[PDB]
RNA sequence: UAUACAAUUAUCAUAUUAAAUUGUUAAGUGUUGAUUUAACCAAUAAAAAUAUAAAUAAUUUUUAUUUGUUUUUAAACACCAUUAGGUAUAUGCAAAUAUAAAAUUAUAGUAAUUAUAAAUUAUAUUAUAUUAUAUUUAUUCAUAUAAUUAAUAGGAUAAUAUUUGUAGUUUUUGAUACCAUGAUAAGGAUUAUAAAUUGAAAGUGUUAAUAUCAUAAUCAAAAUUUAUUAUUUAUAUUAAAUAUGUAUGUGUAGAUAAAAUAAGAAAUUAAAAAGGUAUUGUUGCCCACCAAUUUUUAUAAUAAAAAUAACGUGCAGUAAUUAAUAUAUUUAUAAAAAUAUAUUUUUUUUUUUU
């Protein structure tokens, strides 16, 4: 790869825009997975029949010290809003934490609610040239 | 310069000497220039054309088991339409120099023939002689055909020569019939040709063949014989010889003969040469 | 022809050569011997072609 | 050439070389074998 | 192709190349020849 | 194949921004989300036009003739029970019988995007007038 | 033509 | 093989025939086939049917047209035959005159220098065997009318000055 | 330190038997204005044609005579300077390649040589037949993450093993996040039709002798800047792994892509002559001024000459970016440049009365 983001930066070649086979692509980024729909709300990114039982993780499963975030496809439960204890997932550049809790949030997961892929921007973790590149395109003021 | 270092290969038990150095080199400027050729037992044997010298008992043994290398070579190149084997360009190419073997001395009894005004008298014993020798003398290679032309017309005739001319010939030129026939006994006296027409056949008709020609008799004398520049085998004078948008890249793709056949190394898409790739429907 | 004119099952197209070689070394027989003596056309029999064996015997 | 050494028995450019035997020559077995017949081992087990 | 001119029309190996030389142009109506013979050769004696 | 540059390290205070920024993003989509549950609910209940297309047979004919009598005396009620949503309009149509095999295949009916046009749609332009705010898929009027 | 050396 | 032949092939490099020394390359010119000074066949005709052309539309003539096409068919094969005929004059002057590159330049001054040095030689001893290569010196569009009596109104001999 | 040119043909400065010298001809006004030049500027434009014979050959002209410098512009061209002007071609002075010589340089003590020519160096409009580029369709192109690679060990139907439960820390250092040679891609431009392929060697991450900073590797659910990618365009539109909310705008800039192959297209081609101060050869060599120093002397703005490897100008030369070479005269940061003559150690272009 052009620049190395993460460890794999040095292991993987790009291959330039290269096609894979369909619903197959190595690394799975969901940057769809906030996408709003009202008349969809309930069928789209979640399970698929509601009789579903909720995932492996919204449950302590073993004897645990404690976590430090949650996983993403955990899904967002009354007790979520109302017990008033941390929340947290991992995003990026950090962690993303569930602070002013909503019912509006219950019973979709909590890939849905959070965005991926902001509208912000951090000038700083932009090479000289990619900031050009991000003016070009018309998202950075310059 | 971060130059390039190759570490030598010592004669193994699979990697003889001569392989070393004919197949690896330690100098890494040389690398990727082309391929080399060298000749084995037989191969070598037509490149370097060794006359053989003449030997003790086998060597007159295979003098008189010989029998007629003009036909053998003829068989040897039919023979390619058995169905076991190809008809081969090379085996033509040697009947082919077999057969036209004979323009060496064909040549130069056609010169003495045709290219000689006033040789006196052919018929007489004299002459005959002459000519007799100096031919038995380029075959056999004991001359060079410009020093036994030389020697043919500065040979001895008789005394006052020009001016018994003068009691014959007006501008000095003489009959040819003399010379042909002398020039034809001459190669079926001595053991020229196996079979005995040939001779005459040959002499007859490279001078037929130079009869059309402009300004037929006469040569410049630097081309006329062996000297250090030639001409080109076809101008010799009485001699015998008187897609479209890919193939570069196709050079391979046809019927081809092949010497060394290519390899997979060396050729990513090439299927072989009997290949069919668009067949039609045979009963 | 690239290679001499015999039926084909004496081939075999060879491993890492664009070429193909003959399965006995060298040896070669002719069309003659796989069909039957005098067979015309070299034919398992001279009645029909291959088609016309298989819808006679259909 | 490597690090990591060929393995005789799936490599053709082996298998098929002048030190073995062609894929184009009669495939025969070469010699019988009789081990186990000639001189043959009395079983004992690792485990009792 | 690429960045380079196209080549010239006969530059290209025949377009029909696969195609045998007694189906370029079909010599059909085979059927007539006799017939036209007759007629000729009828026509001569008038 | 070059080696890699390295990344960039993040940003001092971003960690805040990114918090802050996704935080107040999913509160905006609280709203974003009520108002077009609104929008999806007020459009399914509320009439729309006409689904049939009527340049073809058999919806040209006359309004005192033939299609619409079978309409105005047998199936008026539904038709205006399901406020003319293309797909019951449809299927009614496909269980009043009387015409039968052909609601699909004789007959016309207006695209998607013109047959979900609020009843009273007078110019073309009303497509491109309803509301962008609204995330109900161009269910909404 | 003349930085030709360079 | 093309060693010792040092002329090679034909229309190939260095198949070119010398003539004391510098190459053939004009033959076409010669037999006349494309050249400016090119031999035409056919004139009268192509004359005679432009100016049937030029005169009236009423009356068109393909008579001239039949003429001309004539001329032209048999045209064909004459070029085929000078264009042989030429090859084989090549061939005849390769063998017969050409010396293959083997002989000095005859065909610029320089190479002629001997000759002129015997001109100078003779101006020379007419010049009681003085000045070599020294020329008369040029005097004026009308040096002879412009000046005065006492001085040279024309050019001397050199030795003379 | 002494120790044997040539004398048949040798290019720079010591000429020598030679007939010349002298000729008064030509050309010039009608009228309203873009000539010459690659480009500038001054500003009437037309012109100067004739002589052979004869002169005897050799022996004391060498302080004698002689080798393109020239009055008159109130006459031009031409050249030089740039609108002002200069100059505009053998009456003074002026020996000088046409070879009499002994290795290069150098004023005749300097450095150790120099000079030289044919090997090699891709494009200068030479010819029918063996048969066609000017058609069609396209172009909004994005996607990578949460560190420990080092060894063997067999079980039922077996003539007897607790070997059920086999237990000896600790001296080495590279493929790593890091310098650490090799090897396969892509890229149509003239071996054609018959019984036949429209994909190439000149090398595109992962591979074998240079080590001497660091555990960075997917087992899910994840963060767009990257030249190198054919997406669904208006009757009916989210059900199983979770699967894309965005750009309706007169098929509309510039610029681009693909194809003669079971398809269907039909008429505007190339060959043959050429130079190297370099020597795996133009990314080659070289030239002067401009500093230090070394050494000889016949000390001219600032002595001359020879060694020489800095710095700074340039680009003089190798037919070399207005061809070079020699003489002459002028000019000047420096190679050098302008003009007047000769000349090829510069490459050639060729009417036997039209
Ligand atoms: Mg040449
Ligand atoms: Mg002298
Ligand atoms: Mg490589
Ligand atoms: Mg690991
Ligand atoms: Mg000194
Ligand atoms: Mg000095
Ligand atoms: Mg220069
Ligand atoms: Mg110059
Ligand atoms: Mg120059
Ligand atoms: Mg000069
Ligand atoms: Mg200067
Ligand atoms: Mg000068």
């Amino acid at each position: 790869l052009k620049i190395a983001k993460s460890a794999f930066g040095f292991y993987l070649a790009r291959r330039g825009q290269r096609k894979y086979p369909f619903l197959r692509r190595p690394h799975i980024k969901n940057t769809h997975s906030m996408n709003p729909s009202a008349p969809y709300f309930w069928s789209f990114m979640t399970a698929k029949s509601q009789m579903a039982f909720l995932p492996e993780e919204n449950y302590i499963t073993g004897d645990w010290t404690g976590k430090f975030f949650v996983s993403k496809r955990q899904v967002y439960t009354l007790q979520h809003a109302t017990s008033g204890a941390k929340v947290r997932v991992k995003s990026f550049p950090s962690i993303f934490e569930f602070n002013s809790p909503s019912r509006w949030n219950i019973g979709k997961e909590m890939n849905t609610l959070t965005k991926p892929r902001m509208d912000l921007i951090d000038e700083q973790m932009l090479t000289k040239k990619q900031r050009l590149d991000y003016v070009r395109a018309g998202l950075l003021p310059k | 310069a971060k130059r390039r270092v190759i570490v030598p290969i010592h004669p193994t038990p699979n990697f003889p000497a001569h392989f070393i150095k004919s197949a690896f080199t330690t100098d890494p400027l040389k690398e990727k220039q082309k391929a080399r050729f060298s000749s084995g037992g037989e191969a070598m044997r037509e490149v370097q054309d060794i006359p053989k010298n003449l030997e003790g008992e086998r060597s007159r043994r295979d003098l008189a088991s010989r029998g007629d290398t003009e036909f053998q070579a003829l068989v040897e190149f039919i023979e390619g339409a058995s169905y076991d084997q190809l008809i081969s360009g090379r085996r033509f190419k040697k009947v082919y120099d077999v057969l036209s073997e004979n323009d060496d001395m064909f040549i130069w009894l056609c010169h003495t023939a045709m290219s000689v005004l006033n040789p006196g008298d052919m018929r007489s014993r004299l002459i005959y002689n002459h000519l007799r020798i100096l031919a038995e003398s380029v075959a056999s290679g004991e001359m060079t055909q410009r020093t036994a032309f030389r020697f043919f017309e500065s040979a001895v005739r008789s005394p006052a020569y020009r001016e018994i001319a003068k009691r014959q010939l007006e501008g000095g030129a003489a009959t040819r019939l003399a010379g042909i026939s002398a020039a034809a006994d001459v190669m079926r006296r001595m053991g020229l040709t196996r079979r005995p027409m040939s001779s005459y056949f040959e002499l007859y008709q490279r001078i037929v063949e130079r009869s059309e020609a402009m300004t037929p008799w006469g040569f410049p004398p630097l081309f006329q014989f062996e000297e250090r520049l030639s001409l080109e085998p076809r101008l010799k004078f009485f001699s015998r010889a008187s897609g479209h948008v890919m193939t570069p890249h196709t050079t391979l793709h046809g019927r081809r003969i092949f010497w060394i056949p290519p390899t997979w190394n060396r050729a990513g898409r090439f299927l072989g040469p009997h290949v069919t790739l668009y067949p039609g429907m045979t009963p | 022809l690239v290679r001499p004119d015999v039926p084909e099952d004496q081939y075999v197209d060879s491993w890492y050569i664009c070429t193909s070689m003959t399965h006995h070394m060298g040896d070669y027989r002719p069309w003659s011997a796989s069909a039957p003596p005098n067979a015309f056309r070299f034919r398992p029999f001279n009645e029909f072609d291959a088609k016309g064996r298989e819808y006679v015997q259909y | 050439v490597g690090y990591t050494p060929v393995n005789p028995d799936t490599s053709p450019m082996v298998a098929y070389s002048q030190y073995h035997w062609h894929y184009n020559l009669p495939q025969g077995m070469e010699r019988p074998h009789s081990v186990n017949r000639t001189f043959a081992a009395p079983f004992q087990s690792n485990h009792s | 192709r690429r960045g380079k001119p196209r080549p010239r029309a006969g530059m290209f190996p025949d377009k029909y190349r696969r195609v045998p030389m007694l189906l370029k142009p079909q010599q059909g109506g085979q059927q007539y020849f006799n017939h036209f013979l007759i007629r000729s050769t009828n026509d001569r004696l008038t | 194949w070059a080696k890699p540059k390295k990344r960039p390290k993040v940003g001092q205070g971003f960690h805040e921004k990114a918090q802050k920024w996704r935080e107040e993003y999913l509160l905006d989509r609280h709203r974003a989300l009520a108002d077009s549950l609104r929008a999806y609910v007020e459009f399914s209940t509320s009439k729309r036009v006409e689904p049939w297309d009527a340049r073809f047979k058999p919806f040209d004919r006359i309004e005192k003739d033939g299609v619409y009598v079978l309409m105005r005396y047998m199936m008026e009620e539904k038709l205006q029970l399901c406020n003319y949503h293309h797909r019951p309009v449809k299927r009614l149509f496909c269980n009043i019988g009387l015409m039968g095999p052909q609601i699909t295949t004789k007959a016309r009916w207006k695209p998607y995007r013109f047959a979900t046009n609020p009843a009273g749609t007078s110019k073309a332009e009303r497509m491109y007038q309803r509301d962008k705010t609204v995330y109900t898929h161009g269910h909404n009027d | 033509y003349i930085e030709r050396g360079k | 093989d093309n060693l010792g032949v040092r002329r090679a092939g034909r229309g190939e490099i260095d198949s070119s025939p010398s003539h004391s020394g510098s190459p053939v390359f004009t033959q076409a010119k010669l037999i006349g086939l494309s050249g400016e000074e090119q031999l035409t066949m056919c004139q009268s005709e192509t004359m005679a049917l432009r100016l049937c052309m030029a005169k009236a539309g009423k009356e068109t003539c393909e008579r001239e047209s039949r003429a001309l096409d004539s001329c032209l068919g048999r045209v064909g094969h004459l070029r085929r035959a000078m264009s042989e005929a030429c090859w084989e004059f090549n061939d005849w002057f390769i063998q017969n005159v050409s010396d293959n590159h083997t002989k000095p330049f005859q065909h610029r001054p320089h190479d002629w220098r001997h000759f002129y040095a015997q001109e100078k030689l003779v101006r020379e001893r007419q010049q009681n065997g003085h000045a070599y290569g020294r020329r008369p010196k040029q005097f004026s569009f009308g040096a002879r009318y412009v000046k005065t009596d006492g001085y040279g109104k024309r050019p001397r001999l050199p030795y003379n000055k």
